[PDB]
This record gives structure tokens, sequence and C-alpha cells, in this order.
């Protein structure tokens, strides 16, 4: 009674008033490209990756922040919004290093899975690319900040779900950087939650480092004994031996975190 | 009637506190502010 | 009318923008200033967005929203949240010094304007934001501020008319990115000058999380004479859609820039030649202009020929009318070197929030640095003019739009110049 | 040049800074312009003030900034960093800040970028050795009609030619304070050689005014 008709793709929906444009989409069981966005974090909309066309508008909106209205028809595949993701995704590109060899995300990031799936077969950035300076926050989360795409993640994760307002952004324009600032440890029993939700290899596990590819792991999923919680987790192993522990989703319980001794 | 001269010197000698100490000067004339009820947002 | 210019001195607004008479108060008030405003107090709101929406004004920050209706969206019921306006006294866009004189030279245009306009909102304050750069001018502005308070213009029963109003000026620190609305009320409240999204839109959700209206100082200024003297006087001027008379900044290669306050739709030649002295050179020296600072479009000589200074004239040149700030480029100038040296200014600028602009505006000025040397081939014209579209209309806020357009003006334009420094560069390194 | 903080001897958490009794006097009036509950409005000019006082800012007046508003320090360090006209490193007794943006430019404030350097023989970022002067270039500080210009401290020096900003830095050196604006013959944004408008006297009280009024 309360719902309001919107469209996706020319497929009626019925949705709460305040739902976003991602939101309609995903009740139709499409996934609108997103690495800003995150259901547990506050709306940011600075990644632009989710921009999407409103049938007979003639601007992209950003889905994860424009609420739905009603009788809107969203085009998620439309040439318009085709276009707008292979630009971002070349944006975001552009001055990304040539590390996915090195890099503990590749074959798990959505950098790459979304270049593959959203995102042109190739570059025409002819100039060199931006380097940044390395960030220590401590043992357990390793910084390589050259492969930061801005999407502060990690600050709203750290403001508003650790409690912890230590990450920041310093500078402006194309040399704005995510830090501390100061040399400090970012160091709370959260902590470790900021490597799963960056989407890049920007913040990785330490104690991970190089050991494994995600392809080759198995994985387990179990409980968590160092506390009462009961957290679901992951174990990931490969040819028998345990190589990290992930979160596995549990509303009721740990949503999607766990604490630093558990990980 | 004189239309011949600049009239806005006085701000050759404007100092550093010049624009802080009417700010100060202003205060008592301000209406009270509102408030959001709490001491901030981390309240 | 037809013909549009040759305003006369009783139809200027901006009395002392040169700052010949008396600024203070009592100046002010021998100049027209403060004069009944009691009475349009006791008007209304309805009363004020009826002279302003009849005079046709639109915004004077760049934009060019129609004023009434915008001005209208906080005209509904209080919810509990107090009302702000907010003066963009930020004046940012190269070229453009306008709103300078009115802060300095009629600041008591600026706080009457704040004070009508804020009661046609039903605002309970005006916090009038200034570029921390304009340290002398912030200071006579609060001088102004303070005399209207000792006199009873403003604060507790302004004028006399039970009405409480206060005005708060609060400098910037040095950031282009604040005079855009949202990233201006972001700075008040203490973060990084980074724009909003919206929605929510500023009359719903706006400074401290409030109702607010976000008003160029021009707008502002001139909403006192438009309630006194009526909207059907300043709709007389200019033509339709496009009324009233505007501040033009007229600098580059001219003998004489300058600011002059002038008719809407004047001539763009007649502009140049009857107040800023003509192009340096003659007319004939002439090789672009850029009408609207540095975010609209340059448009080559033959355009600048009859094109008119209003908001559809310059529209219908594929450029816009931006803030009024005519810069002037004769035939001697690097059109391509001024053009790099603009986009240098937007890669300054960016916020670096959001990833067009951020990764985008730096790519167009290493491109453009290459092309100032033509060390470059033809087909990165195109690459460049395609890059350009992938930022405007995908950024948060229009600083992606306004880095793009320039890019678009030279390469629209002057293709042939960046086809030749390419050329040549290539025989000096073959 | 650098978005990141490396403690120093001369700047760290431990450099010695604290409001004056007078400038804390000034905060409460600047505190008290914004609604009770969001203090944190009051970060930009209590921080401006700081450099007021100090010249420039340690880390430890940023820390000092924070204290007192009640904010996170990363915000009070957010805001230092994105801002440019807060120093994060010592700068001279006199900034001098000249524009280069294309209007400034198309009127030649190459020749005064120029002639600072020949005058103090220091180059663009850098300051004197005796540390009186700072030199940097800046985008458009809103003065483009009165092109090519300088912004020292707080004063606009305009329609400069290389003999003009000479006779200004001489006046820097010798102690005496020179007058700002224009140094061609106008007095702020009026064309050259005579007004083209507002020639007429003004119009007093009531003229125009509409009926109903
Ligand atoms: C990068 C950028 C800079 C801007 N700078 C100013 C400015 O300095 N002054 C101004 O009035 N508007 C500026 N604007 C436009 C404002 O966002 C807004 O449109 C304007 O203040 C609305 O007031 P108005 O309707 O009276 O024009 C800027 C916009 C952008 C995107
Ligand atoms: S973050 Fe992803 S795209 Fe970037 S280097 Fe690592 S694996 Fe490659
Ligand atoms: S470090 Fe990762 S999560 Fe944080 S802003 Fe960069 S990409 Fe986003
Ligand atoms: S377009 Fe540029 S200035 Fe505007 S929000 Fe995006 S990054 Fe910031
Ligand atoms: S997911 Fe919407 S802008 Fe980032
Ligand atoms: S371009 Fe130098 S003051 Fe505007
Ligand atoms: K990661």
């Amino acid at each position: 009674s309360n719902l309001i008709e919107v469209f996706v793709d020319g497929q009626s929906v019925m949705v709460e008033p305040g739902t976003t444009v991602l939101q309609a989409c995903e009740k139709v069981g499409m996934q609108i490209p997103r690495f800003c966005y995150h259901e547990r974090l506050s709306v940011a909309g600075n990644c632009r990756m989710c921009l999407v066309e409103i049938e007979k508008a003639p601007k992209v909106v950003a889905a994860c922040a424009m609420p739905v209205m009603k009788g809107w028809n969203i085009l998620t595949n439309s040439e318009k919004t085709k276009k707008a993701r292979e630009g971002v995704m070349e944006f975001l590109l552009a001055n990304h290093p040539l590390d996915c060899p090195i890099c503990d995300q590749g074959g798990e990031c959505d950098l790459q899975d979304q270049s593959m799936m959203f995102g042109s077969d190739r570059s025409r950035f002819l100039e060199g690319k931006r380097a940044v300076e390395d960030k220590n926050i401590g043992p357990l989360v390793k910084t390589i900040m050259t492969r930061c795409i801005q999407c502060t993640r990690c600050i709203r994760f750290a403001s508003e779900i650790a409690g912890v307002d230590d990450l920041g952004t310093t500078g402006r324009g194309n040399d704005m950087q995510v830090g501390t600032y100061i040399e400090k440890m970012f160091m709370s029993e959260l902590s470790g939650n900021i490597i799963d939700i960056c989407p890049v290899g920007a913040l990785t596990s330490k104690p991970y480092a190089f050991t494994a590819r995600p392809w080759e792991t198995r994985k387990t999923e179990s409980i968590d004994v160092m506390d009462a919680v009961g957290s679901n987790i992951v174990v990931s192993t490969r040819t028998g031996e345990v190589m990290r522990i992930l979160p596995r989703m549990h509303e009721d319980i740990n949503e999607e975190w766990i604490s630093d001794k558990t990980r | 009637f004189d239309n011949t001269t600049y009239k806005n010197l006085q701000h050759h000698d404007y100092s550093t506190y010049t624009f802080l100490d009417l700010n100060l000067d202003l205060s008592k004339f301000r209406m009270p502010q509102p408030s959001s009820g709490r001491e901030s947002p981390r309240h | 009318k037809t013909s549009f210019g040759s305003l006369k001195d009783e139809d200027r607004i901006f009395t002392n923008l040169y700052g010949r008479h008396d600024w203070r108060l009592k100046g002010a008030q021998s100049r027209g200033d403060w004069y009944k405003t009691k009475e349009i107090l006791l008007k209304g709101p309805d009363w004020i967005l009826g002279e302003v929406k009849t005079s046709g004004l639109r915004g004077r920050g760049g934009a060019g929203f129609p004023t009434g209706l915008k001005w209208s969206f906080m005209n509904k019921p209080s919810d509990g949240r107090p009302k702000y306006l907010v003066v963009n006294a930020d004046e940012g866009e190269p070229g453009t010094c306008k709103d300078r004189e009115i802060i300095r030279h009629d600041p008591h245009k600026l706080v009457e304007g704040c004070l009508v306009g804020g009661r046609a909102m039903g605002a309970r304050a005006a916090y009038i934001y200034i570029r921390g750069e304009f340290y002398n001018e912030a200071s006579n502005l609060q001088v102004a501020i303070r005399e209207a308070y000792e006199a009873g213009l403003i604060g507790k029963n302004a004028c006399g008319s039970g009405y409480d109003f206060d005005v708060f000026v609060v400098r910037g620190a040095g950031a282009y990115i604040c005079g855009e609305e949202t990233a201006l009320i972001e700075s008040i409240e203490g973060k990084q000058g980074k724009p909003r999204l919206k929605p929510p839109f500023p009359a719903d959700v706006g400074v401290f999380g409030c109702p607010t209206t976000v008003a160029n100082v021009e707008t502002v200024a001139v909403s006192p004479t438009i309630c006194r003297r009526g909207g059907a006087w300043f709709a007389s001027f200019g033509r339709e859609r496009n009324s009233g008379t505007k501040l033009f900044n007229i600098s580059g290669h001219v003998n004489n820039p300058c600011t002059v306050e002038e008719e809407m739709s004047v001539p763009l030649k007649e502009l140049i030649e009857k107040h800023a002295g003509g192009v340096t050179g003659g007319w004939d020296n002439l090789l672009a202009v850029i009408p609207g600072g540095s975010s609209t479009p340059l448009i080559p000589k033959s355009v600048c020929e009859t094109v008119l200074m209003d908001f559809d004239a310059l529209i219908q040149a594929q450029t816009g009318l931006g803030t009024a700030a005519v810069i002037v480029m004769d035939r001697s100038t690097d059109i391509v070197k001024a053009i790099a040296r603009l986009i240098e200014f937007y890669k300054h600028e960016s916020c670096g929030q959001c990833t067009p602009c951020r990764e985008g505006v730096d790519w167009m000025n290493k491109v453009m640095a290459r092309f100032v040397r033509g060390d470059a081939r033809p087909a990165e014209i195109d690459s460049l003019w395609e890059i350009s579209k992938q930022i405007e209309g995908h950024t948060i806020c229009a600083l992606g739009d306004g880095a793009a357009w320039p890019v678009q003006g030279l390469i629209r334009h002057f293709r042939p110049e960046l086809e030749e420094r390419m050329q040549q560069f290539a025989q000096q390194h073959q | 040049a650098l978005f990141v903080h490396r403690d120093t001897p001369e700047n760290n958490p431990e450099t010695p800074f604290d409001f004056t009794p007078e400038n804390y006097k000034r905060i409460e009036a600047i505190v008290k312009n914004y609604p009770e509950g969001h203090k944190a409005a009051a970060v930009l000019p209590v921080l401006d003030l700081a450099q007021r006082q100090n010249g420039w800012l340690p880390i430890s007046a940023m820390n000092k900034v924070a204290e007192i508003l009640q904010v996170p320090p990363m915000r009070v360090y957010e805001v230092a960093t994105f801002y440019t006209m807060y120093n994060r490193k010592p700068v001279g007794k006199y900034h001098i800040q000249v524009c280069t943006t294309t209007p400034c430019m198309l009127r030649n404030s190459d020749s005064i970028l120029e002639a600072i350097q020949k005058k103090l023989g220091i180059k663009v970022g850098e300051t004197t050795p005796d540390k009186l002067f700072t030199l940097i270039e800046v985008e458009c500080l809103g003065a483009c009609v009165n092109a090519p210009m300088v912004q020292i401290n707080d004063n606009y020096y305009e329609d400069l030619t290389p003999k003009d900003i000479e006779e200004i830095i001489d006046e820097l050196k010798a102690g005496k304070i020179p007058k700002p604006g224009p140094r061609s013959g106008r007095f702020s944004c009026e064309p050259a050689g005579g007004l083209t408008s507002l020639t007429e006297p003004p119009k007093g009280p009531g003229f125009g005014v509409q009926a109903g009024l």
C-alpha cells in the first residue's frame, strides 16, 4: 500500500519509498556495478561506477544514492549506461599500477572483475602514472597505497563501524591520499575488516601476504571459537593447510565482520 | 559634490586581527543560537 | 525592444561600483539603500517572491536558474529546524571579479539583500561565505554589518518589522571548489569543501542539515532594488527570459580592462568597445573570447561579431553566459597555451572526491601540456574530445563539466591550430 | 609539497603552541556564530586564527584546535591539508603570491614573476635565506580586471609592472608597508582614462520606487 511501482528494464517492481535505484535493480536479480557503495556503510556516491540511465532522462543517475521515483524505468543495460561504465572504469585504471601478478588481490579483485565485465579491453592512456607513498598502520594491515582508488570505504568503516576517526583523506584532486596524515597505527579489535571491504589490493593482510591465490583455496564454512559470539567464518585451506580466516555473512550474529583475534 | 577621489581608503590600516575583532564586537548583537539538542553528533 | 545596451545611470543598481562615493551606511542611505525596508518586509514573503519572479531575475553565480522559483522552494511550513540563507561570495571563476566590488564598495546593498531575501525564505540568519583571500573586503563587509546592527536595521526587530535576522561572515581558506553551493555548505560545517550529491536538495537538507538557499552575491544584492522599483521595472531590461542588468568583467587583451554594469542582451562587440576601450590592436586583432569565465567555451572572432551577451544567445553560440567574465584574446595569443593554463587551473582546484574529475581532469592536463608543444598525434584530438565527454555529465558537481567545456571549445574552433603544432613538432624531431 | 606529516624537532606534537588569552576571547565569538551542537563548523576560522598568531600550523597547533572544539585530530588534519591558505611549513614574513591563471597570464604576469625572482634571487616556492620573503604562484585571486597582480599577506597589489613590484619589495625590505591597490593610476576597477558610466550624481532615497510602498 505504501509501495510505489518502478520498472527495471521494463519489468515492474513494488518498492518501499526511499529505496535507491540500486536496490530496485537487486529486487529483479540485477547487481549494479559498484566500488564505493557498501550496504553496511553510509552512502558515498564518489566512485561513479553505479551510474545508470533513467528512461527519458538525459543525465545518468548514481544508482547507489538516487532514490527511485514512481514510474521510473531503469535501463541497466542501455548504450548510455554501458558507455558510462566504460568511461568510469577507464578513469579508474588510468593511474592504477600494473601490479596484478604481485598483488594479493589478484584473482579475487573487484577492479579486475568489473573491468572484465563492464570496462573496455584496452588502454588509450599514454602518460605516466601517479605513485603514492605507503603508510604504516600496524602489524596486521599492509598498505600499498598506489593501488587505492579513493573509494573511502575504509574511512567510513573506521568511523561508523569501529568508531575510530583515525582514517581520512589529505590533499586534493589527483593528489588526494587516504591515510592517517601522522604516523599512527590503526589498532582496533575490528581493524582487520578493512582488508575485506577494500575493493583493491591497497589494504591487504600482512600475515597472508604472498602465500596463496584465491582460486586454489578450498572454503570450509565453520564457526569461530575465540569468543562466545559464535561468528560465522570460512576457513580457507590449500593442500591440507589452513591459509586464512574470512568472515561468513550471518545477519543475526556477526553480519559480515569478525574480530582481529578470530581473523 | 566630488566624484574624483577614491573613498575606500580605510582598509589601508586593517591589521591581522581586524576581521576577528569585529566578529567579537558583533557578538553582543546576535540572537541566541538554535540547538540541535545534543553537544555534538558523537554524543 | 530590438536593441539592448546604453544603460542609463539612473537605471544602474550598483551606483558606487567604483568606490568614488562613501560606502559606509551614511553614503548607502543617501544613495537609496535601506529605504522603506520595513514596508517591504511587511508585505510578506509571498509578495517579495512575486516581485523577484516578475523581475525575471536569474542566478548570477553562473548556472542562471530562475531566482524567483528557486527561492520559493523555502516558502513552506516550518518543520522544527531553523532556516538559513547562505550568500555565495567565494567568487572563484577566473576572469570574474564582479562580486568583489559589491562587497567592498556597496556592502550595505548586500546586507539589505540578505535581510529582504532572507525574509522571503523565512530564514533566521544569513551566512555570507567570502573567499579567504578577500580579507580587506571581508573586513569592509564586517564594518557595514556592525553599522546595520547599531542602527537596528538587522538583528532583533530588523528595521522595526518584528523579524529577527542575523548576518554572519565566514571566510574561506583557499579553494575554488568552495564556490559550488553544496561544497560551500560543507565548508561552513567545517569539513573539506567536497560537494554533496543531490537529492537531498539544499532547500530540504542544507547547512547543518537544515533548509537552506545558496544565492550569489549579485543575485541577493539586487533583490532590495527589485522590490522597491518593482519586478516590472527590472523585467523591462534585456531580452525576454534574459531580463535585467548585469555586471561585466572585461579582461585579457583590451585597452581598458574594467568592471561595468550594462543591460542584458548587449552586443558583445559593443560591450568591449564602448566600455573596455576596444581590443588591443584593433577589433581585427581579436582571436577568441571567453564570454562567461573560464568554464564557458571560447568563441572565435567570427562568432563574436554579432553574439549578444545573455543566457539564450550565448547558448546558441555553443557557449554560455556564465558569470559574464569576458576574457579577450588577440591574435598574438597562443590559444592552445591559454586553454592549457585553464585546464591546469581545474587540475589544481578539483576536490578529488569523484573519479571522472579526480582522474580525468588530471589526464586532460597531461594531454594539453603535450598539445602545447605539439608532442602528440592528430588521433589524440578525438581521444581528448571523447575523454572530456566521459567527464561531463558523470561527476558529482559541475566543476567536471567546467573542465571539459573549455577543452571542447578549443577543439571545436581551433582544431587546425592543434594540427599545425603537431605537424611542426614532428618535423623538428623527425 | 607533501600531504603526510613526519615528526621533526621543529614540528612535532610536543612543539609548543597555545592560544593567547586575547585569542581565546576571539574563539568564543567564533564558536557562537554556529548552532549549539555543531561546534565543528568553527574549525576553519579557529585553525586560521592559529595561523595568524603563529604564522603557520605545526602539528601541535592542529592538535590544539581539535582539542578545543572537541573534534578528532584527523578531521582537523583533513581541513588543514585541503585548503591552500594554511601553511603547514614555515613561510617568510612576506608571503608573495603571484597569480598566473590565464587572465593574468594574458597581461604578462610572467614578467612580474621573473622580476621578483631576479630581485630576490630565489625561485618559485623558495624562501629567502634571511626569511623575509616566500614566493609562490597561485590561481585566480578574483582581481582579473586589475591584472597582473600579486597578494602579499592580506593585501592585493594590482596593475603591476616589473618596476612597480620592485618598489613594493624594496619598501618591504625598508620596513615601510606599501599601500595596496592598483599602481597604474586608477583607484580600483574603473576603466583607465575616465569613467564610461556612473558619471552622473546618484539618485537619492525613493527614486523610482513603485506605488504601494
Ligand atoms: C566549481 C564551481 C565553482 C563555483 N563558484 C561560484 C562562485 O564563486 N560564486 C557563485 O555565486 N557561484 C559559484 N558556483 C555556482 C554555485 O554552485 C551556485 O550555482 C550558485 O551559487 C547559485 O546561486 P545563484 O542562483 O544566485 O546564481 C560555482 C559552481 C561550481 C561548480
Ligand atoms: S588491486 Fe586488482 S587490478 Fe589492482 S593490481 Fe591488484 S589485482 Fe590488479
Ligand atoms: S584503501 Fe581501499 S577501502 Fe580505503 S579508500 Fe583506498 S581503495 Fe577504498
Ligand atoms: S567533479 Fe571534481 S570538484 Fe566536483 S565533486 Fe567530483 S572530484 Fe570534486
Ligand atoms: S557505487 Fe555509486 S558512486 Fe560508487
Ligand atoms: S586571473 Fe589573476 S586575478 Fe584572476
Ligand atoms: K583488499
